[PDB]
RNA sequence: AAAGCUGAAACUUAAAGGAAUUGACGGAAGGGCACCACCAGGAGUGGAGCCUGCGGCUUAAUUUGACUCAACACGGGAAACCUCACCCGGCCCGGACACGGACAGGAUUGACAGAUUGAUAGCUCUUUCUCGAUUCCGUGGGUGGUGGUGCAUGGCCGUUCUUAGUUGGUGGAGCGAUUUGUCUGGUUAAUUCCGAUAACGAACGAGACUCUGGCAUGCUAACUAGUUACGCGACCGGUCGGCGUAACUUCUUAGAGGGACAAGUGGCGUUCAGCCACCCGAGAUUGAGCAAUAACAGGUCUGUGAUGCCCUUAGAUGUCCGGGGCUGCACGCGCGCUACACUGACUGGCUCAGCGUGUCCUACGCCGGCAGGCGCGGGUAACCCGUUGAACCCCAUUCGUGAUGGGGAUCGGGGAUUGCAAUUAUUCCCCAUGAACGAGGAAUUCCCAGUAAGUGCGGGUCAUAAGCUUGCGUUGAUUAAGUCCCUGCCCUUUGUA
């Protein structure tokens, strides 16, 4: 928790329009979750995203 | 299995061979019991073995009558 | 009389039950939607032979994952060895590093011959030679895996789910889960807009966007693209993909920029969003790619040096080498290919592609009936193959309703190309053999225009190589412009134990 909202805080501070970060895996327990972080605009279709967005 | 067990070969223990090689007299005659190799790189340097019916050489797997 | 009134216990149990909220579901209702739905049809499939992929029965092993859509020509899975996991048999350490022992008075390495073995494997036995602290023996500790677990996991991927769905902030309503915003009604392919309005401001999806088709006698250009003209030549003003110069860009490549917006006209629409028709036009809906929130105990540890546990780890589940198997057939299913002929076979003649690939693609000459054999050239490619002389189709010939010159399965001989190796026949060619099949029962798939279907060609696999898939042209239709009846989908009302 704290360690992926020290990212986004860091990278909406930067001056990023909008911030997703993604964990998944067995975060607690035996059993394998996922845990998606939002803030500000993320847009997810056509041609825009590949010039707009960057992933990792 | 059907087999009882397959043994690595262990290479018989000799103690002192080279002493085998020399024949020395008191005087000082050296005589080589074993026949000289007469390959290039071997000579002088590799003493050829004799078998029972054979003459062979490890290095170089040369072989007489 | 049937029965009425009054009326316990032993034992047994963690809930039974009441209101209201979300979902899901209904053989409940109201709107709308889709050829993985029907209607109208087209081609079919299901019947036949054969190819492949699955179950079974065999086997030494027939390695194995996947089982409605969301398994079964799927794992890019066309397996002769390799691949290769599986079965039989045999070498190798490629067991780091540390501690102890061993040890130049030699720890250990490799091997001729004969026996041994499938093997010219010093693997092992007899017999000696040969290398020089690199090893070899014990314990700890590693390192390998197509070993196990996808129900421990990550990553991609498929599906729910191709429909229009999805969520905060602040304000409002409820003790509360929660709800409103996200909507009565019109309108759209669309939670798309108009307009209502306890909500107002927003965010994702949709749209926009990117690639591709269709138009430019306007623009910039071109001996790796062509035309037009002229000269020379060949043969009768004409034919030339016969050759050489000059104007250019119509044809060819491809950069920039234009062009289409329900814009113009007439109806219909709370004259609003928008809908139908028509003129002018190349075009008045081209085809894709990308695709939210929330989930499948969906598939994959056999893509990985992505990976946690566990199992083995030197007569190994490591790795390699010889074989065999993956294909083994009383049977049942799933994609398909060729057919059942006369709108057709056969023989000859004529005449047109497009995508895209070549350090293996191939022109030209010679020999062989053919598969192919030799010799000598071009091309790392708008340069050579190549003007990619493709097939259906078109025009002649023969056949004649006969299981027939339809169909070419199954079988016998030969002759070539790969490859170290072709038998359980890898492909390829020639002669011979000539099965079922006369349009397929219940059932069931796919599809709306350059579409369906017929028909070839290129890519991927590829030493050998397409009955597969992934693309490209070519010839080119019938029927519909609708509906919720079947099968499902979205929203809204209700009902629920
Ligand atoms: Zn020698």
């Amino acid at each position: 928790r704290r360690a992926c909202y020290g990212v986004l805080r860091f990278i909406m501070e930067s001056g990023a329009k909008g911030c997703e970060v993604v964990v998944s895996g067995k975060l607690r327990g035996q059993r394998a979750k996922s845990m998606k972080f939002v803030d500000g605009l993320m847009i997810h279709s056509g041609d825009p995203v590949n010039y707009y967005v960057d992933t990792a | 299995y059907t087999t009882p067990k397959k043994n690595k070969h262990k290479r018989k223990k000799v103690k002192l061979a080279v002493l085998k090689y020399y024949k020395v007299d008191e005087n000082g005659k050296i005589s080589r019991l074993r026949r000289e190799c007469p390959s290039d790189e071997c000579g002088a340097g590799v003493f050829m073995a004799s078998h029972f019916d054979r003459h062979y050489c490890g290095k170089c797997c040369l072989t007489y009558c």
